[PDB]
C-alpha cells in the first residue's frame, strides 16, 4: 500500500495472508469461518497446491502473537473464463480445510447481495483497501499491515481520466477503478488478492480485490479492483459444493 | 440509450434545477449529484423529464461544490451510459432574484426607501431564510432613483427636494462576485 | 388606451399606466429619458409569470422577469412543487432507507431485510446481530 496508514492491530480483522510454502503470496478477504475470498492471478505460478497456508489475526509479519490462526487451504476455485497472466475474471473462492475460530481479532467481510452492491455500495465514495504490499511501486514490501482510504469511480471517468498507455488491459464490467491519478496513494502488486471494504450504515461489505494497476500510485493511473457484485451468485453458488479431491478447481462462470 | 448533453444549472435564489437534453425516446433518467468527497445521492427517479430539482441537496451546504451526473437508462428497466454536469457552487453562482420595492416614506426631507426582503429556498428552523440571511455583509442593495444609492441593509435614505416626486428601482448585488453579481432592475417605482 | 374627455389632464404614472394600462410611448411621455423609460417598461409590461398558480401542492409562487420561483413545503420538491417526498420509498432513493437490504414491491411498500447474523429491527429498517461475531463489523473498537 502506497500513502496508507498501519491498519491498527484487530481493525482490518477480514484481511487475510496467503502464503505458499510459508512464504508471502498475497493478501485475501475472510467472508465466513470457512471462505476467504482473494484474486486469481495470486495462483499464477503455484505448482506446490498443498502448500498453501491462510492465515487470520495477522498484523505484524515480524512477530508471533497469539491472535494468528492459521488453516490449510484445501481448494482454490478459480473462473474456468479467467486467464493466467490476463486481468479479467481476477478472483479465486478458497475453501480453508478447517474453519477459524471468530474472535475480536478475526471477523469476517459481508459478502453483500448483488442488487444492494450494485445500487448502495457502489455510490458509496470512499472505500478502503489493505495489504502488507509495496510501500513504493517496486519497493520493499509492509512489515505491519497497512489500510488506505480510496475513492471510487465509474469506468467511464476511469477512461478520461486515465493516461493513454500502449498495450494497457481493457476495464471490463468485471472491474473498476479507485484511487488517486495524482502518483500519491494507491494499493500495490503484494496487496493483490485483499479486500476492498465499503462501510455503510453501519456494517462493512465486500466490494472489490486488489487486482491490478500501471505500476502502483502512477501519475494517470488508478488501481483497477475486481467488481465483487459480477461474482455473488457464483460464490454462493460454490460455497455450497462439497469438497473435490484435488485443491485447484477451475469452476464454469457464470 | 443516447447520453443526455447540455446539462445546464438553473438556480434563483437557492432554487436550483439541472436541465438537460435530449426529450426520451424508449430511455429514461436518474440524477446523481454528490461534492468531491461525499456519496453520490439519486434524484428524479427514471424521469421521462429532461429537468430536475436538486434544491434540497444544495441547501443543506451552499457553499459547498456539487457535481451531478444523468444516467441514461433503456425503455423497460451494468454501468449506464451518463454525462457529468459543470461543477456548482450555489453561494458563488446562484443568480440573485429580482427584487421589490417594499415602500418609500418621506422622513423629514428624505425619503425612506425599504427593500422587501428576498427569500430564498434554504429553509432555516422552519422558515424560509432571506438573501440577506444567508449572505449577509457579502450582500448589499443598490437603488437607482431619479442618482445612485447603495446600503447594507435592505433600506436607503436619500436626500429629496422639497415636492419632487421622484422615481426608484433597486438591485441584488454581491460586489465580491466577479460574474453574475447582481439581480434585473426592480420594478420602478415613484412618489 | 384613449377616451377624450379623460384625455384633457396632464400627463400621470398613476392615471394611465397604474390605473390603466399604458403603451411604451405613453409611458416615454411621461418618462422622457430612453433609459428611464427602458427600466420601467421592462418589468411593466413583463407580465406576472405566477398568474397561472404554477405551484403546486400548496407551494408559493414569486415573479420574476419571464419566470417565477416556486417555494415547496416541506414534503414537496421540483420547479413547481409536482414531486410528492412521501412517494419516493424505493430502493434507489438512500437503499429505501434500509440499513442492510433492501426490496421493492410495486403497488405496495418497500421492505428490508439483514444479512445472515442479523434479524431485522421492530422499526421495520434497523438489523441487529444475532450471533456474537457478525460479519462487517470490528469488535475492539465497538
Ligand atoms: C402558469 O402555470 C404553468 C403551469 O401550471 C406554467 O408552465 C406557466 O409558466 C405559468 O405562467
Ligand atoms: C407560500 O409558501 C408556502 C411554503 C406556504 O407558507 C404557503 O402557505 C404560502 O402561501
Ligand atoms: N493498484 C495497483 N496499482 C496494482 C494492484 C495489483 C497489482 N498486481 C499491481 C498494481
Ligand atoms: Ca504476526
Ligand atoms: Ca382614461
Ligand atoms: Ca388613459
Ligand atoms: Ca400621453
Ligand atoms: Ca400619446
Ligand atoms: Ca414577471
Ligand atoms: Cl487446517
Ligand atoms: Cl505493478
Ligand atoms: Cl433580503
Ligand atoms: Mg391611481
Ligand atoms: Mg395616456
Ligand atoms: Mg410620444
Ligand atoms: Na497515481
Ligand atoms: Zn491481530
Ligand atoms: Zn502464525
Amino acid at each position: 500500500i502506497v500513502g496508507g496508514k498501519v491498519c491498527p492491530k484487530g481493525e482490518c480483522p477480514w484481511q487475510v495472508l496467503l502464503l505458499v510454502n510459508g512464504a508471502q503470496l498475497c493478501g485475501g478477504t475472510l467472508i465466513n469461518t470457512i471462505w476467504v475470498v482473494s484474486a486469481a492471478h495470486c495462483f499464477d505460478k503455484i505448482k506446490n497446491w498443498r502448500n498453501l497456508i491462510a492465515v487470520l489475526g495477522e498484523h505484524d509479519l515480524s512477530e508471533h502473537d497469539g491472535d494468528e490462526q492459521s488453516r490449510r487451504v484445501a481448494q482454490v476455485i478459480i473462473p474456468s473464463t479467467y486467464v493466467p497472466g490476463t486481468t479479467n475474471h481476477d478472483i479465486a473462492l478458497l475453501r480453508l480445510h478447517q474453519p477459524v475460530v471468530l474472535t475480536d481479532h478475526v471477523v469476517p467481510l459481508c459478502l453483500p447481495e448483488r442488487t444492494f452492491s450494485e445500487r448502495t455500495l457502489a455510490f458509496v465514495r470512499f472505500s478502503l483497501v489493505s495489504g502488507w504490499g509495496q510501500l513504493l511501486d517496486r519497493g520493499a514490501t509492509a512489515l505491519e499491515l497497512m489500510v488506505l482510504n480510496v475513492p471510487r469511480l465509474m469506468t467511464q471517468d476511469c477512461l478520461q481520466q486515465s493516461r493513454k498507455v500502449g498495450d494497457s488491459p481493457n476495464i471490463t464490467e468485471y472491474m473498476f477503478c479507485a484511487g488517486y491519478s495524482d502518483g500519491s496513494k494507491d494499493s500495490c502488486k503484494g496487496d493483490s488478492g485483499g479486500p476492498h471494504a465499503t462501510h455503510y450504515r453501519g456494517t462493512w461489505y465486500l466490494t472489490g480485490i486488489v487486482s491490478w494497476g500501471q505500476g502502483c500510485a502512477t501519475v494517470g493511473h488508478f488501481g483497477v479492483y475486481t467488481r465483487v457484485s459480477q461474482y455473488i451468485e457464483w460464490l454462493q453458488k460454490l460455497m455450497r459444493s462439497e469438497p473435490r479431491p484435488g485443491v485447484l478447481l477451475r469452476a464454469p462462470f457464470p | 440509450t443516447v447520453a443526455a448533453y447540455n446539462l445546464t444549472w438553473k438556480s434563483t435564489n437557492f432554487k436550483t434545477i439541472l436541465e438537460w437534453e435530449p426529450k426520451p425516446v424508449n430511455q429514461v433518467y436518474t440524477v446523481q449529484i454528490s461534492t468531491k468527497s461525499g456519496d453520490w445521492k439519486s434524484k428524479c427517479f427514471y424521469t421521462t423529464d429532461t429537468e430536475c430539482d436538486l434544491t434540497d441537496e444544495i441547501v443543506k451546504d451552499v457553499k459547498q461544490t456539487y457535481l451531478a451526473r444523468v444516467f441514461s437508462y433503456p425503455a423497460g428497466n451494468g454501468e449506464p451510459l451518463y454525462e457529468n454536469s459543470p461543477e456548482f457552487t450555489p453561494y458563488l453562482e446562484t443568480n440573485l432574484g429580482q427584487p421589490t420595492i417594499q415602500s418609500f416614506e418621506q422622513v423629514g426631507t428624505k425619503v425612506n426607501v425599504t427593500v422587501e426582503d428576498e427569500r430564498t429556498l434554504v429553509r432555516r428552523n422552519n422558515t424560509f431564510l432571506s438573501l440577506r440571511d444567508v449572505f449577509g455583509k457579502d450582500l448589499i442593495y443598490t437603488l437607482y432613483y431619479w442618482k445612485t444609492a447603495k446600503t447594507n441593509t435592505n433600506e436607503f435614505l436619500i436626500d429629496v427636494d422639497k415636492g419632487e416626486n421622484y422615481c426608484f428601482s433597486v438591485q441584488a448585488v454581491i460586489p465580491s462576485r466577479t460574474v453574475n453579481r447582481k439581480s434585473t432592475d426592480s420594478p420602478v417605482e415613484c412618489m | 388606451a384613449n377616451a377624450f374627455l379623460e384625455e384633457l389632464r396632464p400627463g400621470s404614472l398613476e392615471r394611465e399606466c397604474k390605473e390603466e394600462q399604458c403603451s411604451f410611448e405613453e409611458a416615454r411621455e411621461i418618462f422622457k429619458d430612453a433609459e428611464r423609460t427602458k427600466l420601467f417598461w421592462i418589468s411593466y409590461s413583463d407580465g406576472d409569470q405566477c398568474a397561472s398558480s404554477p405551484c403546486q401542492n400548496g407551494g408559493s409562487c414569486k415573479d420574476q422577469l419571464q419566470s417565477y420561483i416556486c417555494f415547496c413545503l416541506p414534503a414537496f420538491e421540483g420547479r413547481n412543487c409536482e414531486t410528492h417526498k412521501d412517494d419516493q420509498l424505493i430502493c434507489v432513493n438512500e437503499n429505501g432507507g434500509c440499513e442492510q437490504y433492501c426490496s421493492d414491491h410495486t403497488g405496495t411498500k418497500r421492505s428490508c431485510r439483514c444479512h445472515e447474523g442479523y434479524s431485522l429491527l421492530a422499526d421495520g429498517v434497523s438489523c441487529t446481530p444475532t450471533v456474537e461475531y457478525p460479519c462487517g463489523k470490528i469488535p475492539i473498537l465497538e
